[PDB]
């Protein structure tokens, strides 16, 4: 079962936010990108969005999104992201974007409307971390086992919680409208405003689904018209203004918390050892970078760390006590010399 | 600024100093001790307690014979016997003459009232000290829970205080320990696997529920009495008890420098013995430029009282003239006489009252009072009562 | 010495739903990491379940059907099993690493119990 | 480190205080001259005089689970071993404390296995695991945690619910017309940590000591003799009579 | 559980010397300690009244006479 899972985030609505590039400049989107983590070895990234996932306006695979106070619904498979390249959606859930997709320096998601193309691009540094001691940019079809951490690929309660906060009073230009004379302020059904003015002296008028209009103003950029609500919390957002009084009704969880997996690594192709008097010689041929690690068996090791990308000749010493190496993820191999 | 500091070990004294540049006013600092705990580091080896000697019901053939099979139970002794008439409350359990034989099986096992009558045997080594202090600096009171360590200083208000390693790595304990209803003793208990009949140690068993022990009590069966049936048994007595019964006094008694044994966690409180190296690192902005304190002029001192007691007996009126009135620190340089405060009050034109400790039959001494120095001289007489209930609070000069 | 004792297991129909409790006894004060591991026969060992503090972990094959508890105060950790599968019949042992002894002399890191086995037959 | 931010206090047109929530290593501001923006137009009327406050502070992370690197002290080492022993041919496996005590008992006999020749311990005082390695390294001790290096954080354990940090963290002057907190810290010090990543003692160590991290341990290296003390009794001795000569 | 409690002790003083006179109603322990880096720990049990005299130095005194918690003495220049 996993409408229980989903039940936490029906409590709660999207939210406009500023984004500082649109397709065309400073911008205000729904598609506002809070923060970036990229800490899994497979390139497994976690975006923190403005949207939400999952939830109809429960439905599989969806994006629920805010415009201008509306609530509108796209199909998943419409959005795209990108750093370097087409990067791949995995699933949603919340506030929450699992993606998959190799290094860059930043990140654009854009999605297109029947007319109008919506976008933003944000500057935080995504990396790409290799597992092992074989660097590469693109996991190999084959190779070994290891355990690296990726990100779950499903929901659940863990032990990780965020905070949501009661919403603030949203502005909103489009409510008040000029009469002949005076000022009509429209709140949308079933909703309540507030309007502050200063056009004559101080206003402040709690109106409920009632068109009023007040004397005194002639102009309407004088004075401000908001809106109310009291559920559909949001998250704590740095973009908004905060309400009165302790903002502080509970937590979520946050799901696609990290684990711990089985991971393919490459192999490196054997060395080929060629054995003298007290001596090796390593005939060397790297697919990619990869590190040679050595090490003696006496009191001292003399360790040497080495990162090679080309073929090479290096020519060891080796003494009774005992030698010892690692190329690429291979077994350690100990030799051990002999009178001749 | 650094400046270090030595601290007697011993807690319920009061210990003041003074920091002095050449350019601000002096500073004063007052530390208090209020206890100190040795904690040694020990582990834990086995537990031990009384036995119950287990016994099978007696195994009864009637013209046959029987074999005996292991349980490999903690020191089994198992026999068979021959020769027997067995009798019963209702009549006779055989008619055979000869050739009936009985199997008689013993063992031990830990007795069940022993979950808390339990006697803990211990080995420690490497004891740590740990300080609860006291500090005033710049009259900022703070109480502290501090390591004494080479490491891990306590900041507040800025000032970074780090107390040295101890002069000595003494402990009263010994190598070897046992504990027992909240009493310590040190006690040279044999080791595992190694017990003796009749000594503490007989029976060895890991844990309080390790459910795996060895026992050695020397146990022999005997032959029963003919007309009944039983499994005479014979083992020496219980070295656990017979160790009750012998009972050396406690460490709580004998150990020297009078330490204080505790139980709760394994420690030594108030072992007065040694010093403590302290280092101050104290940020400059709670040093006092000399134009923010006053100044004295042409002030004298006066015994009025003189006691040269354990405490404090000797009271000086020190009439001086200031020109502003201010609180500031007096200090002693010497340790020919301990003050008692760490500051007086100070006005325009009035006399500062002074209490102090001194050993000195004729004492003649220096007060840096803020400013200056000031002559202090007089005779003093001893005290009425020969025995007091409190410790000394001033050391003895040569 | 820390050591920790095991309990629960046994024997049960395939789709029961079984409890396994390990506790911890000794000179400590407080447990930073229960975890829980299985050994089936002829295999090596490997983890099942991973608790700590509030964060809870689970393997890819035991999701939503293994939960796990910890109980600071207690120092104990209980693995509720539901709708067992033929392929976990192995033997369980509980795992307790980075002991803060409370001086309580610094001793070994980790400890192990003895283990339970369990069993579901077809 | 998780960098949080509370949500701008904004009081436009009047006058603003801190509240100190004492979180660790917490930075309370407050600026004037703010004509901030929104979606719908601009917020509030009055021109200037208008007050945000932007409060910032730093927890530990969601990730603190497997993903966490944990500081040890370690002295006064202790060895043993597991042997195979074969005397008049009874053969048993067993796990002996090499220590100048306990003693192994089977058949009557007992053997002691003396104390180590050499008290050499493949650690330093101080070592650092993280993700099953084990590294000699001189980790600033609590409290004295310094930004951009290792120890930005400290937290007495995983869920201590009490840490203390110095990150660095200093709140910048707003943009004109932008709801948002700027905010500068250095770089965590644990990811640079991870970027130097000397190499481990796994392949550093001398005399080839396998460590592996079950328990913290060593194993299979060649330092030294044990001293071996077998105490037989009289009874295993047989007649050479009874003996092929 | 309820012990029982012994009489007071009669503590007489002198230079550098202290007399106990005991007078017990049943056998009791009497042990006694000095607080230097030696104990020269003394314990005896007394079933008869009886009087005991003692040296104590600067280094500190102290005796458990019953159950009566422990009690502790200093001796000065006079």
């Amino acid at each position: 079962s996993t409408e229980e899972l989903f039940n936490e985030y029906k409590l709660t609505r999207p939210y406009m936010a500023r984004c500082i590039r649109c397709a065309v400049g400073s911008c205000h989107s729904p598609i506002a990108i809070e923060a970036v983590k990229s800490d899994g070895h497979d390139g497994y990234v976690r975006l923190q969005t403005s949207s939400q996932y999952g939830l109809d306006s429960l439905k599989g695979r969806t994006m629920r999104y805010d415009m201008h106070g509306t609530i509108k619904e796209i199909p998943l498979h419409q959005v795209s992201l990108y750093t370097s390249r087409p990067c791949h959606i995995v699933d949603g859930h919340g506030y929450f974007l699992l993606a998959r997709c190799p290094a860059g320096d930043s990140i654009t998601m854009e999605f297109k409307k029947d007319s109008v193309r919506h976008s933003c691009s944000v500057p935080y540094e995504v990396k790409f971390n290799p597992v092992g001691r074989e660097l590469y940019t693109h996991p190999p079809e084959h190779g070994v086992e290891q355990a690296c951490q990726v990100y779950a690929h499903d929901a659940q309660n863990r032990g990780a919680y965020v905070e949501m906060h009661l919403p603030g009073s949203e502005v909103d230009s489009s409510l008040v409208s000029l009469s002949g004379s005076s000022v009509t302020v429209t709140p949308p059904d079933g909703t309540s405003a507030l309007v502050e003015c200063e056009c004559g002296g101080t206003k402040i008028s709690e109106t409920i689904n009632k068109t009023k209009q007040f004397s005194q103003c002639t102009k309407k950029e004088q004075c401000r018209a908001y809106r109310l609500q009291n559920d559909k919390w949001v998250y704590n957002s740095d973009k908004l203004p905060k309400a009165a009084g302790a903002t502080l009704k509970g937590k979520l969880h946050v799901p696609f918390l990290l684990a711990d997996g089985k991971c393919t690594v490459p192999l490196a192709p054997e060395p080929m050892i060629t054995f003298g008097f007290r001596s090796v010689s390593l005939k060397l041929h790297p697919k990619n970078p990869t590190y040679l690690i050595t090490r003696q068996l006496a009191d001292e090791p003399h360790y040497t760390h080495e990162l090679i990308s080309e073929p090479a000749v290096r020519n060891f010493t080796v003494t009774e006590k005992g030698w010892e190496f690692v190329w690429g993820n291979h077994p350690p191999k100990r030799f051990w010399a002999q009178e001749t | 600024y650094e400046h270090a500091t030595t601290m007697p070990s011993q807690a319920g004294i009061s210990y003041n100093t003074i920091v002095n540049r050449a350019g601000y006013a002096p500073l004063p600092i007052s530390i208090t001790p209020t206890k100190i705990k040795l904690i040694p580091t020990v582990n834990l080896e086995y537990v031990t307690c009384h036995y119950k000697t287990g016994m099978d019901s007696p195994a009864i053939k009637c013209c046959g014979s029987q074999e005996c099979t292991p349980t490999y139970r903690p020191d089994e002794q198992c026999k068979v016997f021959t020769g027997v008439y067995p009798f019963m409350w209702g009549g006779a359990y055989c008619f055979c003459d000869t050739e009936n034989t009985q199997v008689s099986k013993a063992y031990v096992m830990k007795s069940d009232d022993c979950l808390a009558d339990h006697a803990e045997a211990y080995k420690a080594h490497t004891a740590s000290v740990q300080a609860f202090l006291n500090i005033t600096v710049g009259e900022h009171s703070i109480v502290t829970t501090v390591y004494v360590n080479g490491e891990t200083p306590v900041n507040f208000n800025g000032v970074k205080i780090t107390a040295g390693p101890l002069s000595t790595a003494w402990t009263p304990f010994d190598r070897k320990i046992v504990q027992y209803a909240g009493e310590i003793y040190n006690y040279d208990f044999p080791e595992y696997g190694a017990g003796q009949p009749g000594a503490f140690g007989d029976i060895q068993s890991r844990t309080v529920s390790s459910s795996d022990l060895y026992a050695n009590t020397n146990l022999v069966l005997q032959r029963p009495k003919a007309g009944a049936i039983h499994v005479p048994y014979t083992q020496a007595p219980s070295g656990f008890e017979q160790w009750k019964k012998d009972k050396a006094p406690s460490l709580k008694f004998t150990a020297p420098f009078g330490c204080e044994i505790y139980t709760n966690p394994i420690r030594a409180e108030n072992c007065a013995v040694g010093s403590i190296p302290l280092a101050f690192d104290i940020p400059d902005a709670l040093f006092t430029r000399v134009s923010e304190t006053p100044t004295l002029s042409a002030a004298e001192c006066t015994l009025n009282e003189c006691v040269y007691s354990s405490d404090f007996g000797g009271i000086a009126t020190v009439k001086y003239s200031a020109s502003k009135s201010g609180k500031c620190a007096v200090h002693v340089p010497s340790g020919t006489a301990t003050l008692k405060e760490a500051a007086v009050e100070l006005t325009e034109q009035g006399s500062a009252t002074i209490h102090f400790s001194t050993a000195n039959i004729h004492p003649e001494f220096r007060l840096q009072i803020c400013t200056s120095y000031v002559t202090c001289k007089g005779d003093c007489h001893p005290p009425k009562d020969h025995i007091v209930t409190h410790p000394q609070y001033h050391a003895q000069t040569f | 010495e820390v050591q920790l004792q095991a309990s629960g297991g046994g024997l049960v129909q395939a789709g029961g739903s079984l409890r396994l409790s390990c506790a911890a006894s000794g000179s400590i004060v407080s447990i930073n990491v229960m975890a829980w591991y299985r050994q089936s026969p002829g295999k090596e060992r490997e983890l099942v379940a991973k608790s700590s503090g509030p964060f809870t972990l689970y393997a890819d094959s035991v999701k939503g059907r293994f939960t796990i508890s910890n109980d600071a105060a207690k120092n104990t950790v209980d693995l509720q099993m539901n709708s067992l599968k033929p392929e976990d019949t192995a033997v369980y042992y509980c795992n307790a690493e980075g002991l803060r002894y409370p001086s309580g002399t610094y001793g070994p890191s980790a400890v192990w119990g003895q283990g339970t086995q369990v069993t579901v037959s077809s």
